[PDB]
């Protein structure tokens, strides 16, 4: 029996969706599916007035009457991230209004009246649509002041009609544009009509710062600021020259981390180990937090993504490089707190509701922790005060242990890698990735893409989790590593983007250089639009060095247009890495 | 925390060190000994006195 | 002997920087190849171009 | 070649009838026609106020030289607020097997 | 949920203390459930540890 | 530089690098050949179920 | 503060009774007055042979001998050769293991440079005098063989 008037109740997010998840394993678990999509469409409501999208008259007979057999069927397990579920929800009604403009527009070419035809389709022969979700709804209004805003383009695929079509095909589409965009203007110049789907958003942003210181240192040697004795030779003779390149340019920028959803092995009972290992570590008669679903969930669902908790490793590892050299200086951030808690029985179970939860005295020394504790804090400002330096946002870790505890700053060289290595040996090999990816030569890159833009780059979602006490151990070792990369020898990674300068330089020969109109006059371009494949600029980029995890894209139109003012004059960069293309001297001829 | 070119021990070697001054003292006897016999295995054996 | 570098390396390249010291015999005082510790890779001073 | 699209059409003839295979997720599709795609948006939408570039182009006739095969649009959109009305209406039941 | 070890192990370790060593006479302090599926064992499993 | 070239001019065919200074590691640096294959042998070392 | 046998006393099955009895295999180890702390006696002694071959070959470093004798948390270590081992462990953090001396019980393969340099290589002479203390007799020996 409870109680209703002495008693308050006090929730965050977990014991919300758990009383959901709960109260769902009951009965309509399928319904979860649908259930995710019409919320979404409720919070924001664009363009909609007095909807009767879902109907379901809440007759529940069965609840009542219980020992009812539970139905086996596949699950949603959609999981609400904190901003992506309202992102959602504004495509849903982005979507709709595609939908509504097709049907609502093609009927209004009467000049008299728009009401008796229009009221007229109360069947959902309209809500059938194409490519994104559309679940089962409805939509029977009764306002039509839909000619107001304009349409926005998401879906670029077939069964349109009338309005809709007149900007891709017919001519006419100069004097439907004018109409169906308002608050912004430019339709002067242009002639014929095509709409495209390119969806970069500028914001956005940022920023920071611181410081630191401390010281230390470192040683070596010395580092930073190296000259390099290039050596060319064509036949018997030679010719050679030295140069000079520093890695500390340009400030700030950094990358946001997209947010996106976690998933699931579908099927409704709870799996045998991860409750009977659950059970192995607390003492409680019934559930502390109250909650059974949640629980199995966070283990069950989410095997592992380590990219944003990983990535700062092989980063101040690299970073690490520079200042082993030569260390001088050194600041450590204020932030040197570590979310651990101390002695703690039941609340592990209640903490899953921070992103992750660590065990400590399991394959985790006192060296090994203050890695995943580091990253927490903000990223940069450390060993270096300039050169490799930039912003991330990071993830919430915790480690837990009722006894086990300990705080490290310092690194040693030659053991560094091997102990950031250590983390990853338990738990599973994601690091390689960010290690490779956001690892080699795009840190450089984006600092050389600096010059012209600056402040919009991501990939690779955010957290992760594993464990409660124990892992279960049952794959990969790695007992002997060692790579180049880890030994004092990173312009590896240095000079292999001064070669994707040239390549970047190379767009524009084909582009334009004063005998093709002047930046700012021409303006042909026909590259970046956020995608990679069928784009040109970054099909050169993907040809062979750094292909395929990067979002790069937006800022490269600006470069090649900023590049050409800066070739026109006396300035330039290097020669010759691994080319071949025609209209411009790769290779000779 | 250690220059220059640090390692762990016996186990988990790297890249190939350079040389500089000290940093700690370092005394205690290396295992190839038994393969310093090879040095005089072949000359003490193969040799013009004998 | 002669040599190209980055390859599964166990004791081969070794060969390389100890001829290379040899090799570049007329900028450099010291000569040594038989007596060698595994701690081994001195300096290549103006060798290495 | 992104430029070359499909066609269509819709009310005045009687369209044919389509159904999609089965997508076992949602939310999964959702974010893998915007991974792959490369653009980091969505994320972006959140905030009240978002710009979307969209480009135009001059197609078919082989075209000479204006300065000005393609356009640019910046379209701004803010978030606006009015009253919802939900209603409930009778639909089909679930199984319920005893 | 069904592992002891380190149960058996105090036992073991008060086996060899009062073995070789002579009797030792002790005291009795516990608290006490009844029954198998009644309300004592429905009311036992309450509380944890 | 045409006229001690002759017959072939103007032709790069490949590109060698090295350090002015000498110190810790030697870096001949024509390793670039295996910076496109990014991680040929280095990501999969002796990993084994 | 050894961390041996890990078993959380999580006994939710002896409040519910009625529940089927396993049939297997009997130990039906008799700890007789004199030979159950013999047999402890004997595994603190093997004990040591296994723990006294990861500690000291990787000694030899001069300086310290912390950061990688603290990173060996991994059990490959208690997997040995002849004699009792069970499903425990061992992670400690005192380490100072240099002090006693190797008592040879187990006669088989498996060991590591300075457990093994007593058997074949003649720095054993050396060795030997570093792994026995208290006790002298050296100078005459010539080579080097534990029996």
């Amino acid at each position: 029996r409870q109680i209703q008037p002495g008693s308050a109740v006090t929730l965050n997010p977990g014991l919300v969706y758990s009383s959901i998840l709960t109260y769902a394993m009951d009965t309509s678990c399928t319904d979860l599916l649908q259930e995710a999509q019409i919320i979404a469409c409720s919070l924001q409501e664009n363009r909609y007035f007095s909807r009767i999208g879902l109907p379901t008259v809440v007759s529940l007979y069965d609840l009542m009457v219980p020992a009812f057999i539970a139905q086996n069927s596949a699950l949603e397990g959609a999981r609400l991230s904190g901003d992506l579920s309202k992102a959602v929800g504004r495509v849903h009604q982005m979507l709709g209004m595609v939908a509504a403009k097709d049907i609502i527009s093609a009927t209004h070419m009467q000049s008299r009246t728009g009401f008796d035809p229009s009221h007229g389709i109360r069947q959902y022969l309209n809500s059938n649509s194409r490519l994104v979700t559309q679940m089962a709804s409805k939509l029977t209004g009764i306002g039509l002041f839909d000619a107001t805003p304009q349409m926005r383009i998401f879906s670029e695929m077939d069964t349109a009609d009338y309005a809709d079509m007149l900007h891709l095909t017919i001519f006419e589409g100069l004097w439907l544009v004018q109409d169906a965009s308002v608050c912004t203007d430019n339709g002067p110049i242009s002639f014929l009509v095509n709409g495209e789907k390119l969806l970069s958003a500028d914001r956005a942003g940022y920023d920071v710062l611181v410081e630191e210181l401390t010281l230390a240192n470192i040683r070596i040697e010395h580092h930073k600021m190296p000259t390099g004795a290039f050596t060319t030779r064509w036949v018997a003779a030679k010719r050679d020259s030295a140069l000079r390149l520093t890695p500390r340019s340009r400030t700030a920028h950094r990358v946001d981390m997209v947010r996106e959803c976690d998933f699931n092995p579908t099927m409704n009972l709870k799996a045998a180990g991860p409750k009977a290992r659950l059970r192995g570590s607390g003492v409680k008669s019934r559930r502390r937090v109250s909650e059974v679903p949640l629980a199995h969930v966070f283990r069950s669902p989410p095997r592992r993504e380590s990219t944003t908790t990983t990535d700062d490793s092989p980063r101040w590892l690299t970073r690490e490089g520079p200042q082993l050299t030569r260390r001088v200086p050194i600041i450590d951030e204020p932030p040197a707190y570590e979310s651990g808690r101390s002695s703690s029985p039941v609340t592990s179970s209640i903490s899953e509701g921070t992103s992750q939860h660590e065990e400590e005295m399991g394959l985790f020394d006192a060296e090994e922790l203050p890695m995943q504790q580091t990253v927490i804090a903000t990223e940069a400002r450390r060993r270096l005060g300039r050169g490799t330096l930039e912003r991330i946002q990071e993830a919430a870790l915790e480690g837990q242990v009722a006894q086990g505890e300990v705080t490290a700053e310092k690194n040693r060289r030659i053991e560094a890698m091997l102990s950031a290595r250590d983390p990853q040996f338990t738990g599973r090999e994601q690091i390689t990735k960010m290690l490779s990816d956001g690892g080699l030569g795009v840190r450089e890159r984006e600092e050389w893409l600096e010059l012209v833009d600056k402040t919009v780059g991501v990939k690779g979602l955010k957290e992760v989790r594993s464990i409660d006490g124990i892992r279960r151990h049952l794959e990969e070792y790695g007992e002997r590593e060692g790579f180049a990369v880890v030994r004092t020898l990173l312009s590896g990674n240095s000079k292999h983007v001064r070669r994707i300068n040239q390549l970047i330089r190379e767009s524009n020969p084909s582009a334009f250089e004063t005998e093709a109109s002047r930046m700012r006059r021409l303006r042909a371009d026909w590259d970046g639009d956020a995608g990679s494949a069928p784009v040109n600029a970054l099909h050169f980029v993907g040809n062979s060095p750094g292909w395929k995890r990067w979002l790069e894209n937006n800022n490269i139109p600006s470069d090649i247009q900023v590049a050409g003012k800066k070739r026109m004059c006396s300035y330039l960069a290097e020669v010759l890495s691994h080319g071949n293309l025609k209209l411009s001297d790769a290779t000779k001829l | 925390m250690a220059a220059p070119v640090l390692y762990g021990g016996a186990g988990g070697t790297a890249t190939g060190p350079g040389d500089m001054r000290r940093s700690l003292m370092h005394e205690k006897k290396q295992v190839f000994a038994e393969l310093r016999r090879e040095a005089q295995a072949l000359r003490v054996a193969k040799e013009a006195r004998g | 002997g002669r040599l190209v570098e980055g390859t599964s390396l166990d004791l081969f390249p070794p060969q390389l920087s100890s001829e290379e010291f040899s090799t570049c015999s007329e900028a450099t005082l010291a000569w040594r190849n038989a007596p060698s510790s595994l701690g081994v890779r001195p300096f290549a001073q103006e060798d290495s171009r | 070649k992104m430029s070359v699209w499909d066609p269509s059409t819709r009310e005045g003839a009687r369209g044919y009838r389509e159904k999609v295979v089965r997508f076992g997720r949602q939310i999964a599709s959702l974010l893998q026609y915007f991974e792959n795609m490369h653009s980091p948006a969505l994320d972006i939408i959140a905030c009240d106020k978002f710009l979307l570039k969209y480009q135009i182009y001059g197609d078919i006739d082989r075209d000479p030289a204006f300065g000005e095969n393609t356009m640019t649009a910046e379209v701004p959109v803010v978030w606006d607020k009015c009253e919802v009305e939900v209603k409930l209406y009778a639909g089909p039941l679930q199984k319920l097997m005893s | 949920g069904q592992s002891k070890l380190t149960r058996l192990v105090k036992g073991f370790l008060i086996l060899l203390e009062m073995a070789e060593r002579k009797e030792v006479d002790f005291h009795v302090g516990n608290h006490i459930h009844v029954t198998y599926a009644i309300a004592p064992v429905c009311d036992s499993y309450d509380l944890p540890g | 530089w045409l006229v001690m070239a002759a017959t072939c001019g103007g032709g790069s065919f490949g590109i060698g690098k090295l350090k002015s200074l000498c110190k810790e590691f030697s870096v001949p640096k024509e390793l670039r050949d295996a910076l496109r294959v990014k991680y040929g042998l280095f990501g999969g070392k002796d990993s084994l179920e």
